[PDB]
RNA sequence: UAGCCCUGAAAAUGGAUGGCGCUGGAGCGUCGGGCCCAUACCCGGCCGUCGCCGGCGUCGAGAGUGGACGGGAGCGGCGGCCCGGAGCCCCGCGGACGCUACGCCGCGACGAGUAGGAGGGCCGCUGCGGUGAGCCUUGAAGCCUAGGGCGCGGGCCCGG
RNA sequence: AGAACUGGCGCUGCGGGAUGAACCGAACGCCGGGUUAAGGCGCCCGAUGCCGACGCUCAUCAGACCCCAGAAAAGGUGUU
């Protein structure tokens, strides 16, 4: 019994949506995270455009 | 008196046409109702002093 | 209750089911200072059945949410109200403490009803906590801390013994 | 090694050791041979600690590699010539054993047909001249 | 520990049969295969009851076997008995039914054969109906015996139609107090 | 309520526990339940025919939650990691026997 | 009033928070973060018992959870002059292991034990019928042995 | 000494209670890794060698952990 939620493949055997569920929340939160990092860089850009 | 009212009513759901489901189930746990605290607001208790 | 750790206070509120001879019964709040949310409801259960016909089974809690302090911040006089057991009798109490919260004030109470009085905290009620403004305090030891420009030195200081080496050829100075 | 027997594994043995009677040590009446305490109040058989194991059916070798020998082949004893050819389709497998009674003049002929059949024999150069 | 309670790990069935009878562990052979791999209960019923004691076979006599096949729908099947095949005196003619047995004695095979019926060995059955399509498996009165008429509740208890062990029946044998209400008291 | 700990538990309690320490009988075997034709070839008959249709009966207590129960082995878990307290005691009283409705999902954390 | 302490508080060998000791605690009360280890619990190996079974298909030609023929009518497909037709293996003559069926294989769960009860013993001792074209003065039985092993064990085998 | 109810010991080892029949955990085929229960973590003695939190207490007989192996009424301008 090799173990699901530990490797994958063994989880898609066993469930397909396990996969569309997966790079769905890998798709968003990296859109989440280029969106915070841009979002905290332009507060503090124009911030360093003022002095 | 469960046995009288519960062949009649079984015969009841072939004329009527449903799934009237006659056995009977334990309490389940209460339904997500709601409450009304309408106007006023919720009393203050507080535990009594000791006195002999 | 074991008051486990710093303790957080709720507001819980709840009423007894609608029976066919009462409909909507209004609803007691109470104030709990429980370690979580879990024994909190069940304190409730605990004051009300004492005070009201009420219990769990015919009742219900319809809120339970950690109710905090306004100002974390600002330093505040706290008199609470006790109503501890002994080993012969019981006795009421009133007693001051002095912090930024009103559940580590509670919590400042728990530990020094042990300290002092040994009382375990299942023997011991809450009955208010609120906090007081200076010149009503009436403890020496609380009201000894109001005094602008207070000063006060740090005399023999003793701390970290095998953080060092136990081994030093340096008797460490207590400044 | 002489003869190479198809696949030996790792032959693990669960214990070294040769279980012992209870009071063996203490005294020379009593052989070494294991026998069962059932006294009502000793404490192997009650099985406290730091004392003689006894024996049960945990202790057991593993069925693949029960009456392996340190060789890898099992051995199986034989008289003669006629009772050495029947190991023949089980030379990788089974090794013979000359009895201890077979005579010096015969031990050195069952020796030789075990060479031509290749069969390994665990004491070949025994009672030798 | 876990508590699942002891002795439900062991049933205290037959597996094999305790004859060493090399003629019927060939019989056994023959039907734990076709127990196993043709899917029919007749060669369940059949190779259990081979595996059965000799009490647990008893024997069927002539005219039970006829008279179960009497019956309304028997008319052309044929009779399966694990166990002897007896001839009853109380008889006086045999139809003509086909049989199926371990061993059928001399004076019934002789009356089998007499009014034109065909007696079969397990063997011959496997052979014309391996499923055990179209048979009447019949058995012997296996409660028949004189042993289970001593065998109840006690024979000296309110009601017990028992049947002491007494050595010799007669006057004065196990009579006189507890069975008549003049001496002592009657159960 | 001295000897057992319960409560409330989540969607990913019962995600975690029929996935890792999920096991299943058919007859009277304790399989591992590592392919959906070993759901729906016993349970099949109740149109809970895969792995997260089990996992749906029994998290929302639907009409065959019952079955599908039954078909679970008893979950083996382990011993908890993080240590108890006082085990003998009430979660109230500040041991853990009892009911402690939504903190035995950070205790099967430690268990599972 | 009640917490800690003290007075009240005296016994015979020398002596016991277990001991040494311990007073910014190694004491008492209330708590927190760690950490320690049972034969328990979880994963894995192996033995055994019990439970449900598997293979007589050694079927390299066996193939079947639907199956044939041969006729009444239609296609898509394979070879066109829109007419169309069973090939039985063979350039290799080949293809492991098995199943003492009382044997073999597979899965799953479990394992305390006095008295007591059953089972298995290729555990052992003496004697008999059979049987090993057994063994032996080119050395039997016995006895000895820091010799070599096997068996969980009862024990056994081998070297000297 | 004798009853009731449940468990246990007798038949039963193991961890903890220094020691132990019955207490507290916990039941046992032979092992490796993991984790815990009850209990604990100055040193014997595995783990507080944490910059642990807050108080209480000084005894010229301190105190120190279920069962459990020593004590009361009364009193103390001793401290809180
Ligand atoms: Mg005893």
């Amino acid at each position: 019994k090799k173990n699901p939620l530990k490797n994958l493949r063994i989880m898609l055997k066993l469930n397909p949506y396990a996969k569309t569920m997966r790079r769905n929340t890998i798709l968003r939160q990296a859109r989440n995270h280029k969106l915070r990092v841009d979002k905290a860089a332009a507060a503090a850009a124009a911030l360093q455009a003022k002095s | 008196k469960r046995v009288k009212e519960n062949d009649q009513k079984k015969k009841e759901a072939k004329e009527k046409g449903t799934w009237v489901q006659l056995k009977r189930q334990p309490a389940p746990p209460r339904e997500a109702h709601f409450v009304r605290t309408n106007g006023k607001e919720p009393e203050l208790l507080e535990p009594i002093p000791y006195e002999f | 209750m074991k008051a486990s750790g710093t303790l957080r206070e709720y507001k819980v509120v709840g009423r007894c089911l609608p029976t066919p001879k009462c409909h909507t019964p209004p609803l007691y709040r109470m104030r709990i200072f429980a370690p979580n949310h879990v024994v909190a409801k069940s304190r409730f259960w605990y004051f009300v059945s004492q005070l009201k016909k009420m219990k769990k089974s015919s009742g219900e809690i319809v809120y339970c949410g950690q109710v905090f302090e306004k100002s974390p911040l600002r330093v505040k006089n706290f008199g609470i109200w006790l109503r501890y057991d002994s080993r012969s009798g019981t006795h009421n109490m009133y007693r001051e403490y002095r912090d930024l919260t009103t559940a580590g004030a509670v919590t400042q109470c728990y530990r020094d009803m042990g300290a002092r009085h040994r009382a375990r905290a299942h023997s011991i009620q809450i009955m208010k906590v609120e906090e007081i403004a200076a010149s009503k305090c009436r403890r020496p030891a609380v009201k000894q801390f109001h005094d602008s420009k207070i000063k006060f030195p740090l005399p023999h200081r003793v701390l970290r013994r095998q953080h060092k080496p136990r081994f030093t050829t340096k008797r460490p100075n207590t400044f | 090694a002489a003869l190479r027997p198809l696949v030996k594994p790792k032959i693990v043995k669960k214990r070294t050791k040769k279980f012992i009677r209870h009071q063996s040590d203490r005294y020379v009446k009593i052989k070494r041979n294991w026998r069962k305490p059932r006294g009502i109040d000793n404490r192997v058989r009650r099985r406290f600690k730091g004392q003689i194991l006894m024996p049960n059916i945990g202790y057991g070798s593993n069925k693949k590699t029960k009456h392996m020998l340190p060789s890898g082949f099992r051995k199986f004893l034989v008289h003669n010539v006629k009772e050495l050819e029947v190991l023949l389709m089980c030379n990788k497998s089974y090794c013979a054993e000359i009895a201890h009674n077979v005579s010096s003049k015969n031990r050195k002929a069952i020796v030789e047909r075990a060479a031509q059949l290749a069969i390994r024999v665990t004491n070949p150069n025994a009672r030798l001249r | 520990g876990v508590d699942i309670r002891h002795n439900k790990d062991r049933k205290v069935r037959r597996k094999e049969p305790k004859s060493q009878d090399i003629y019927l562990r060939l019989l056994v052979k023959l039907y734990r295969f076709l127990a196993r791999r043709t899917n029919s209960t007749f060669n369940q019923v059949v190779l259990k009851r081979l595996f059965m004691s000799r009490t647990n076979r008893p024997p069927l006599s002539l005219s039970r076997m006829i008279r179960k096949m009497k019956l309304p729908g028997r008319e052309n099947k044929t009779a399966v008995v694990v166990g002897t095949i007896t001839d009853d005196v109380r008889v006086q003619e045999v139809p003509k039914l086909k049989v199926c047995a371990l061993r059928v004695t001399s004076r019934a095979r002789s009356r089998i054969l007499r009014a034109g019926g065909k007696i079969l060995t397990f063997d011959q059955l496997a052979l014309d109906s391996p499923k055990g399509c179209g048979t009447v498996l019949l058995s012997g009165p296996r409660k028949g015996r004189e042993v289970y008429r001593h065998f109840g509740k006690a024979p000296g208890t309110p009601h017990s139609h028992t049947k002491p062990y007494v050595r010799s029946k007669g006057r004065k044998f196990e009579r006189a107090r507890g069975r008549r209400a003049s001496r002592g008291y009657k159960n | 309520e001295p000897y057992i700990a319960w409560g409330y538990p989540n969607l990913k309690s019962v995600n975690e526990l029929i996935y890792k320490r999920g096991y299943g009988k058919i007859n009277k075997k304790r399989i591992a339940l590592t392919d959906n034709a070993l759901i729906a070839r016993s349970l099949g008959k109740y149109g809970i025919i895969c792995m997260e249709d089990l996992i749906h009966e029994i998290y929302t207590v639907g009409k065959r939650f019952k079955e599908a129960n039954n078909f679970l082995w008893p979950f083996k878990l382990s011993s908890p990691r993080g240590g108890m307290k006082k085990k003998t005691t009430h979660f109230v009283e500040g041991g853990d026997a009892g009911n402690r409705e939504d903190q035995i999902n950070r205790l099967i954390r430690r268990m599972n």
